[PDB]
């Protein structure tokens, strides 16, 4: 619904990368794998976790 | 539900003790310990010392279910010798060359920047 | 220093790649599995919703605080709660941290681990930060809100290992590797064609003489050296992952000799 | 306690049909026209080559434990290489006018054809076998 | 068709013969043209067989039958099992297929034909409160007076 | 209708579906505190003390066989052979 | 309600193969690579053969070059990607290119002799789930008994136990009975 | 000199088309529309994937919390798959998906994945792996014809 | 007859809501009442 | 009422017969048990725990008939038992119960079970009784039963419990066995290559619950102590257990690695794989039940997994997309393969067109050319299987899985990798359903493969649309056969049963119906017990006459044709004595009849029948048992053997009546099982095969004997129900040529119809 906190598989923390992802896309003009890898999001565990998250919230925040 | 709580992993309910040690029946100057609140971490290395002893005719461990965090170690050792030494001696050990290690580490680190 | 060795090969706040050298298997396998499961940190195991009309539910909300790592470095000098005499918890076996938000403007209002206010005692133990390493200095997103919507708690800290949930665990990922080149036979390669074209050279290969195609294999050899890495999600710094590691060992096995004098 | 045949071989073919670790060596004995060894080895523990010769003796000792070296760090009833240890099952395949004896190692297996120690391959297993280069 | 006879020397050989087969039966037609072996003739309808044969001859093929379907998915299954069937399926002589309060209807025809109940049964036994005369209960324990 | 001890015709040996049977009443009455015949050396459990009973041939009971038609032929415990 | 994953509870893939989970681990316990990659979940190769479904493997192929390249893994029917085609990307990526990797026993640290198909691949938590499924009805004051396990207890002799189970808990009522006539007209 | 691991095509021996399809995987409906790769599957399972997928748990509609139905699962943490179709642009699979990319290894390791069974991470499992909310509603009337 | 089902019956079902694609797999299905 | 119901999940941990119930299932019900001096103080803590500690206790009742519930009496910790008051307790650990999935279609489908009081909310089972539950770990559920009674406690433990059970009647072997991940597995540390290393081997042997502690030696000392995988599995087969068997070309030396052998508990060669450890005719856990018994063969399938899924928890094993690949060069084989079998197919499509081709004899012309097309392209589809499989090396793993015999064959390696093959509907190519077309993409007219469904294609390579559509039209006819399997087999079963459910054999030894009928004079023809059955080898049989006369004929005046006096002590002495001749004269005699009546009762020749009492085994054993020596004459006289299994005949008794009827009763009824006796202990063969001492010819027999009776048909047994449950139960797993087969065909059978669907005469 949001970015999960933690990869499931290795504990990094991953809920602080949303933002800046998402910045570095649309800012910076990265490709989603130069982006992640600057985030330092390495192992394909970690790269699961931003690169496949859909942020319902955005949705859910649309009604009153 | 029916989940036993997950401190059940690490601390000894009323009445269990750490160890366990009973005579084994089958060979001479055996024992077998069980041992509560512990798995592998613990079992493959007392274990895999009580094999750098000569003194040591056997040694094994194995958890039986992995439900439980309980493991069973059995020592055999040569005629004079008690077991339980031989687990002292070796657990003995263990804390000496990790003594070591934590020193030879915490050194290698301020040899360090970043 | 003799006994094992060590050799670290990099080094950064967040990972410490190094070589233990000189030890069996077991104890460095060992060693890997203390600093994954056994090491005492600091993490929200508690929290009282006073209001959430969030788009998010409490559980789900309250889940995520547990896992917003919060610093760790004084958490010898915090008794776990269960050891305590107070009744419940009380500023010896625990942090209390609030959180409260509203969405005062109209554009969406982000709620991040920062915005975390601890509430207790902390006797000058360095414990219960929300630790920040984004360059914005916000850590962790928690929630997100409409303008109208408000939520506020209450969390209690608490010392826990990752044994019992692993938000209680300072560590990441570890790396652990042995022998790159496949001298010791542990490993049999699976391959169409070839077993060389086909598996890629680990990066530890170079630190270790390749074999010669002569050399009659090797008998007696054993897994004496080890390539670890250990990565810190950051409630401990990272040397801390491993010394603490190492002493949590030490501490396990010595309640081994202490239970044999008591028998 | 005893020992109880001994001669040496030539190496003439080794198979390792489908195995990395283990071969199948046929060998000959220099000496008789008639006593033949088809025998199974760990290559990696002690390789062997065609044409390769052999001094081979099965033996039958120096059923308890077993326990480590240490006995073994003086007290070796080797002088040898490469030692195994097996189990009979014969078929004293009495085959021609000739024997054969037929011996497995943890199913590692062997055979001897020949004739002169009739009275002399035990019946049984406590049989170990033993090999220098 | 290959056919394991014995040969001259004692063993069993392979030897070929022709074999015919029909659709549709005729079977005591059929029997009596000149050139085949009437002896070794078959079908698969073991109707046939029964109203041409006997109701032995019948049995014999129902098992064959039945073993037929049973070997052709490839199973296994004890002769005596198919061989029960086959006989509860023969012994009256010839092929018989095998395929608060209701049931009074019933009870009436009882009553009229005085229907004798052998009580041996697991329902009926049920209904009065008793094992049935079956594995366990297909005897009595008694207290063994005769004893020291 | 009875048949004498001499010219029984039925097996001498104990059928499972008997010696389940016996094990089973003797239990029930070992378990309602009834007279032990055997040494209890040790065991709590009814079956299997009735199973001791058994072996050391001190339950006294007697199986009535019925034969299809009727007659019947007592065979007592002591003398079913146990296999 | 929240629904903590937990033994028993149903989860698939999108290959038309099912399964329970029979126990967790935690990390430390799964096996794990190099790298220091554990699974989420681990699968018996067992299920594979015989299903036959060669769409699991590769779209777990697949999915591992999509997560280290950072694309969107085309795994559509009727195209031109190809094994090989991903093969040969993920060997561009480092990994062994069938997907294998070396992986390490956790109890041991050990190596393993054999090595691993590891990868992500697209799980789905199917409803209906251990919690809602175990009833357990003795009383105070399917899950039955009919006939066809009356026939397998025939099967096998027990007749104590067919009546038992089949009794009324209706009391046993005694009655006297004419030897001559059945019937219950006896004055007692 | 065509592509060893291609499969084979049977070329056009037409020059009398009167139409072309525009894809061919619009053969497929919604469910099959999903299961990646089909054409390398055994035909019944994609059958039986297809009945599945319709006991997975997503997000069903943005709007759940704001509904009252009967019963209701909704998972955590949907991710959009690795692995998708082009189809699933129209069934907007992405947006509201139902599944998560689960690192899996396939592996006899301890005895416990037999017979069609699974081992899942517990770490894993704290973090949030597969978890899921469960809504229930129950109703009830009033007085009625007394 | 739309909360029934009664017509030919099963005509109008509740629709099902489990996830995304059973609905729209539901507004999709045919029938087909009772020679292959 | 009384039990419980959930889903199941595996547990290598636990022993075949237990079964894991969750803690809440078992203290939610209850045994009622009588207080007594034996229990009363366990029951008074059971008590003192009450309802929602486990193990506790729900009720106590006493003399009155009084139900005092523990959970509300406001004197639920104060309760000072009485003897003879009962106390509902919790079930624990060891109780049994019963445990049943649905359909029950045959009796080990509910088997009784010792409870193990566990965690989570799954009720767990060994993975070797699956196969009798036909229950998977997928969303399975089954139900627990618990027994009210004592005796109905017996009755469950003395006879549905499940090592009782490892042999069963229904095909007279095994019915549980080794299967999966241990399957895998064992082959995997039976190889030769694999040794294990102290530290390892020490593990695996503590694993062993009852190992005795010695550690045995080490079949490498030499350069290294390396035990092999065969040792250590060998710690887990009991002693005194001998088993051989020889496959294609295995010899004592087996090149290969193939067959087996095994004497006194140890392997000595052969892989262990689903021919020795499955659930098979004459393998190890057939061996180990018979001579051992079902409490130590029960062990034994717990001892084997612990071993061997410790070691593979450290070897490991998978499977990838890889395995699946095959060779560049094997690939242009196999599309030459395919690529000829399309020609062949374009020359008879060409010859039917010219009209050249020739049906034959009530035969019409396309179907002769469809019978041909179809030949051709099955075909193709199997040359082209085969290549790959060969290719394919022994580390790849799905041949790693079939070559054990836990999963997969060839065909799905087939499927996978070289070609998925011709699709059909109804028993023939798809067929033009636009007209005069199989689908719109292809022109009218068109018979050829692609047109007409063979998918060209693996898996691997991927299907075309057409092939795609193609091979689903093919899968939902079997999910339609499927469905209709199912109903019909399951109404056949139920019809069966109804049938035969009152058979029953009686203690005269006759099988007969609620009415007292006979339907058998004897069950089965033999009366036996199915389950004691074995496949054996009948000798006379077989072989030429100069083969049996070499073997049987014992000639005392005849110095070629005597017994050489090195097979027998007395061998000197008898040469040219008349009256043993006349004995041996007698004994031949018989073995010549016993040749004749078999083959007219086996007219084909097959010696391979089953009979209770596997001789060949017994006599092994006395070889092993008694150290015999193949290198000294007997001791043994001609009298001693020839009167010695003459009089053991007298004692195979089935029927034991006094008159001359159930005389020849009983001497029908054993003569098959006579003529394999006879031919297995003859004269020369004792001696010159067997080469038996006196004594262990005296312990053959008297084992002969007890075990022939032990194997006969126990008087109360309901063989009905079983008979059709035997029938039925395999009649469900026909999941699956042009005469009607399988289960309408089956149908067709019971129901004694009037109009079948294809009658046929076979006319020699
Ligand atoms: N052990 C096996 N050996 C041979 N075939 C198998 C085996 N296991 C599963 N199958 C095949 O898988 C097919 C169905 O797979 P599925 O997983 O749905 O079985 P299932 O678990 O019994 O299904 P369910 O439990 O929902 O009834 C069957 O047609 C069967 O042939
Ligand atoms: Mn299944
Ligand atoms: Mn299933
Ligand atoms: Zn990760
Ligand atoms: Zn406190």
């Amino acid at each position: 619904m949001i970015v999960p906190v933690r990869c499931f598989s290795c504990g990094k923390v991953v809920g602080d990368k949303w933002e800046s992802y998402l910045n570095l896309l649309q800012e910076d003009e990265l490709d989603e794998g130069t982006a992640l890898s600057r985030l330092g999001l390495k192992r394909y565990c970690c790269r699961r976790m931003i690169l496949t998250h859909v942020d319902l919230i955005e949705k859910f925040l649309r009604y009153n | 539900m029916n989940a036993p709580d997950r401190f059940e992993l690490f601390l000894l309910g009323e009445g269990e003790s750490k160890l366990k040690i009973d005579p084994d029946t089958k060979a001479p100057n055996a024992v077998v310990i069980t041992f509560e609140k512990e798995d592998h971490t613990l079992g493959n290395l007392i274990r895999a010392e009580l094999l750098n002893d000569r003194k040591v005719l056997f040694a094994a461990y194995k958890v039986e279910h992995p439900f439980f965090a309980r493991f069973k170690l059995r020592i055999q050792t040569t005629e004079g010798y008690d077991p339980k030494d031989a687990l002292k001696n070796a657990c003995n050990s263990i804390i000496n060359k990790l003594g070591a290690l934590k020193t030879n580490f915490e050194t290698e680190w301020n040899l360090q920047t970043l | 220093e003799e006994g094992p060795q060590v050799k670290i090969r990099e080094a950064s706040k967040d990972n410490v790649d190094f070589i233990l050298s000189n030890v069996d298997l077991a104890m460095a396998n060992s060693l890997r599995r203390v600093m994954i499961a056994e090491i005492p940190t600091l993490a929200i195991d508690s929290v009282e919703v006073e209001t959430n009309t969030t788009v998010l539910a409490d559980e789900f909300i309250a889940h995520r605080l547990g896992l917003i790592p919060l610093q760790s470095m004084d958490i010898e000098q915090l008794e776990y709660s269960r050891d305590c005499f107070c009744e419940d918890h009380c500023d010896k076996c625990s942090v209390v941290l609030t959180l409260q938000a509203f969405g005062e403007s109209e554009s969406t209002t982000n709620v991040y681990s920062k915005d975390l206010v601890i509430v207790s005692n902390l006797m000058g133990r360095n414990i219960g930060h929300p630790i920040i390493q984004d360059k914005e200095g916000n850590g962790v997103l928690i929630c997100k809100l409409r303008k109208g919507q408000e939520l506020k708690l209450t969390c209690v800290a608490k010392k826990g290992i990752a044994k019992e949930h692993a938000k209680w665990g300072p560590a990441a990922a570890i790396e652990f590797e042995y022998d790159p080149w496949n001298k010791l036979k542990h490993t049999d390669y699976w391959y169409e064609q070839d077993s060389a074209k086909e598996w890629p050279q680990s990066k530890n290969c170079e630190y270790e003489d390749p074999p010669n195609e002569g050399d009659p294999f090797d008998y007696k050899a054993q897994a004496d050296t080890f390539y670890m890495n250990v990565e810190s999600v950051g409630s401990i710094p990272v040397d801390q992952v491993v010394v603490r590691g190492i002493d949590t060992l030490q501490k396990k096995v010595a309640s081994i000799l202490l239970a044999l004098t008591q028998m | 306690s005893n020992t109880l045949f001994d001669d040496i071989f030539q190496v003439s073919e080794v198979d390792p049909g489908r195995y990395n670790k283990v071969c199948r060596i046929e060998a000959a004995s220099t000496t008789q026209d008639q006593c033949k060894l088809t025998l199974d080895i760990n290559v990696e523990l002690f390789p062997v080559a065609a044409q390769d010769s052999l001094t081979v003796t099965i033996a039958s000792s120096l059923t308890r434990s077993w326990r480590p070296p240490q006995a073994g760090d003086r007290s070796l009833a080797d002088d040898y290489d490469y030692v195994m240890y097996g189990t009979a099952y014969k078929f004293e395949e009495v085959s021609k006018d000739l024997i054969a004896v037929y011996y497995s190692f943890g199913g590692l297996l062997m055979r001897l054809e020949g004739n002169y120690r009739n009275l002399n391959n035990l019946k049984q297993e406590n049989a170990y076998l033993l090999i220098r280069r | 068709y290959d056919r394991k006879v014995p040969s001259p020397t004692g063993e069993y050989v392979k030897e070929p013969e022709w074999v015919l087969e029909t659709d549709g039966v005729n079977l005591s037609e059929v029997m009596t043209v000149p050139g085949i072996d009437p002896t070794r003739i078959y079908t698969n309808s073991f109707i046939d067989i029964m109203e041409v044969l006997g109701i032995e001859a019948g049995r014999a093929a129902l098992y064959k039958e039945v073993y037929n379907v049973i070997a052709s998915d490839g199973s296994y299954v004890n002769y005596r099992h198919m061989a029960l069937l086959v006989d509860v399926m023969t012994t009256q002589g010839g092929l018989t297929s095998v395929t608060f309060e209701e049931t009074v209807e019933i009870l009436f025809e009882a009553g009229a034909s005085a229907e004798l109940d052998d009580c041996r049964g697991v329902s009926e036994n049920v209904i009065l409160g008793q094992m049935a005369p079956i594995g366990t209960g297909a005897f009595d324990v008694m207290i063994d007076e005769e004893s020291l | 209708k009875a048949i004498p001890k001499d010219q029984r015709a039925t097996t001498p040996y104990m059928t499972k579906y008997e010696r389940a049977r016996i094990l089973g009443t003797r239990a029930l009455q070992i378990s309602m505190n009834a007279p032990v015949f055997v040494d209890l050396e040790g065991e709590t459990d009814p079956l299997r003390i009735a199973m001791k009973e058994l072996a050391e041939k001190k339950i006294p009971l007697v199986i009535r066989r019925y034969l299809p038609d009727g007659s019947f032929e007592d065979w007592s415990v002591e003398e079913l052979i146990v296999d | 309600t929240t629904k903590i994953p937990q033994i028993g509870d149903k989860f698939a893939s999108r290959h038309g193969q099912k399964g329970t989970i029979g126990i967790t681990y935690r990390r430390e316990d799964m096996p794990f690579t190099a790298e220091g990659i554990v699974p989420d979940l681990i699968i018996n190769p067992h299920a594979i053969p015989s299903r036959m479904t060669v769409a699991h493997l590769i779209e777990c192929l697949l999915s591992k070059v999509a997560a280290l390249s950072g694309n969107e893994g085309d795994a559509s029917p009727f195209t031109d990607i190809t094994v090989e085609g991903i093969s040969k990307l993920l060997r561009e990526h480092g990994y062994q290119s069938r997907g294998f990797e070396v992986m390490y026993n956790g109890h041991t640290g050990k190596k393993l002799m054999a090595q691993i198909f590891f990868g992500p691949t697209y799980y789905q938590r199917l409803r209906h789930m251990v919690d809602d499924k175990i009833h357990a009805r003795a009383r105070g004051p399917g899950l039955r008994f009919g006939e066809m396990e009356r026939d397998c207890m025939i099967a096998h002799g027990a007749a104590s136990f067919l009546k038992e189970r089949l009794m009324e808990a209706s009391d046993a009522f005694r009655v006297h009975i004419c030897g001559i006539c059945g019937l219950m007209t006896v004055i007692a | 000199d065509v592509d060893p691991a291609k499969r084979i095509r049977v070329s056009h021996h037409a020059t009398t088309f009167t139409h072309c399809e525009i894809h061919p995987s619009m053969i497929l409906g919604v469910a099959a529309s999903i299961i990646p790769f089909p054409d390398h599957n055994q035909s019944p399972r994609n059958t039986y994937q297809s009945a599945m997928g319709k006991q997975a748990m997503g997000v069903f509609l943005t709007n759940y919390n704001v509904r009252m139905d009967t019963m209701a699962n909704i998972l955590y943490y949907p991710q959009k798959p690795l692995g998708t179709t082009r189809a699933m642009e129209y069934l907007k699979f992405r947006e509201l998906p139902a599944g998560q990319n689960a690192i899996v290894a396939i592996a006899c390791y301890s005895g416990y994945n037999q017979e069609d069974s699974m081992i899942m991470n517990q770490s894993s499992i704290d973090r949030g792996l597969f978890r899921s909310l469960f809504f229930r509603s129950y109703m009830d009337q009033e007085k009625k014809y007394g | 007859a739309l909360a029934t089902g009664n017509w030919g019956a099963g005509v109008s079902q509740v629709l099902n809501r489990y996830t995304y694609s059973s609905t729209l797999s539901h507004l999709r299905r045919t029938n087909t009442p009772i020679a292959k | 009422d009384f039990s419980a119901r959930t889903v199941i999940s595996g547990d290598p941990n636990l022993e075949l017969d237990q079964v894991g119930v969750p803690k809440s299932i078992a203290k939610t019900l209850t045994y009622p048990e009588v207080v007594t001096p034996y229990n009363i103080d366990r029951l008074t803590q059971l008590v003192r725990n009450g309802p929602n500690e486990h193990p506790g206790a729900k009720y106590v009742i006493r003399d009155s008939g009084d139900r005092i519930d523990l959970r509300y009496s406001k004197r639920a910790g104060d309760i000072q038992l009485q003897y003879g008051w009962k106390v509902e307790r919790h079930i624990m650990d060891n109780d049994p119960v019963l445990f049943n999935r649905q359909p029950s279609l045959h009796k080990m489908s509910m088997m009784a079970h010792r409870v193990k009081v566990i965690p989570y909310s799954t009720f767990r089972l060994n993975l070797s009784v699956t196969s009798p539950y036909n229950a998977d770990f997928d969303g399975d559920e089954m139900n627990l039963h618990v027994p009210q009674s004592e005796e109905t406690r017996a009755e469950l433990s003395q006879l549905c419990a499940v090592p009782l059970q490892i042999v069963s009647p229904q095909s007279n072997k095994p019915c549980m066995g080794i299967v999966q991940d241990t399957l895998c597995g064992i082959r995997k540390l039976t190889l030769r290559d694999t040794f294990i290393e102290l530290d390892q081997v020490l593990n695996m042997l503590y694993w062993v619950p009852d190992w005795d502690g010695v550690i045995p030696t080490p079949a490498i000392i030499k350069p290294k102590p390396l035990w092999s995988g065969k040792q250590i599995l060998s710690v887990a087969i009991p002693n005194g257990i001998h088993l051989q068997r020889f496959d294609e070309g295995t010899t004592l030396l087996s090149p290969k690695d193939n067959g087996m052998l095994i004497i006194d508990g140890q392997i000595i060669f052969g892989v262990v794989e689903k021919k020795t450890v499955g659930s098979s005719n004459g393998g190890l856990i057939h061996v180990v039940t018979r001579e051992k018994g079902p409490q130590v063969c029960a062990k034994l399938f717990g001892n084997i997994q612990k071993v061997v899924n410790f070691w593979l928890l450290h070897n490991g094993f998978s499977t990838g997309i890889g395995d699946t690949i095959a060779d560049g060069p094997t690939m242009r084989e196999i599309t030459e393969t395919i690529a000829e079998a399309k020609k062949k197919v374009l020359d008879v499509t060409k010859e039917a067109q010219a009209n050249l081709l020739t049906a034959k004899h009530g035969m019409t012309l396309r179907e002769s050319f469809e019978d041909n097309v179809v030949r051709f392209l099955n075909e193709a589809r199997d040359k082209a299987g085969r290549l790959a499989e060969v290719n394919l090396k022994d580390l790849n793993n799905v041949k790693q899985m079939v070559m054990a015999g836990s999963k997969g064959s060839f065909i799905n390696i087939a499927q996978m990798s070289a070609c998925v093959g011709q699709q059909s509907v109804e028993g023939k190519r798809i067929a033009f359903g636009f007209v005069d077309r199989t689908l719109p993409h292809f022109s009218k007219d068109d018979y050829s493969p692609e047109s007409k469904g063979f998918v060209e294609n693996s898996y691997l390579r991927g299907l075309t649309p057409q092939e795609f559509f193609f091979h689903a039209m093919g899968g939902r006819e079997g999910l339609i056969d499927t469905a209709v399997k199912t109903a019909e087999t399951g109404y056949i079963q139920r019809r069966l049963v109804k049938a035969l459910e009152d058979i029953m054999v009686h203690y005269d030894n006759t099988t007969r119906n609620s009415l007292g009928n006979v339907i058998q004079f004897i069950y089965g023809e033999d009366g036996m017990d199915a389950a004691h059955i074995e496949k054996q080898s009948l000798d006379t049989i077989g072989g030429s006459d100069a083969a049996f006369e070499k073997r049987y004929r014992v000639d005392l005046l005849n110095t070629d044709h005597t017994l050489d006096p090195s097979l027998l002590e007395s061998g000197s002495e008898i040469l040219g004595d008349l009256k043993l001749q006349v004995l041996l004269d007698e004994e031949y005699k018989q073995l010549v009849k016993d040749r004749k009546f078999l083959r007219e009762v086996f007219v084909d020749g097959e010696a391979n029948w089953p009979l209770p009492v596997n001789i060949r085994r017994i006599i092994q054993n006395a070889q092993q048992t008694f150290h015999i020596d193949h290198t000294k004459p007997s001791d043994l006289t001609i009298k001693d053997i020839v009167l010695g299994v003459k009089d053991l005949q007298e004692n195979l008794l089935v029927l034991r009546g006094k008159n001359e009827i159930i005389q020849n009763a009983q001497r029908d009824a054993v003569t098959l099982f006579c003529c394999l006796l006879r031919s297995r202990l003859a004269t020369r063969r004792v001696l010159q095969e067997y080469r038996l001492t006196k004594q262990a010819f005296d312990w053959v027999l008297s084992n002969i004997e007890a075990q022939f009776l032990r194997s006969v048909v126990h008087p109360g047994e309901m063989v009905g129900v079983l008979a059709a449950q035997s029938i039925g139960e395999p009649a469900t797993q026909m999941t699956l040529k042009k005469v009607t087969s399988g289960v309408p065909r089956l149908k067709e059978i019971l129901n004694v119809a009037k109009n079948m669907k294809t009658p046929s005469l076979t006319v020699y």
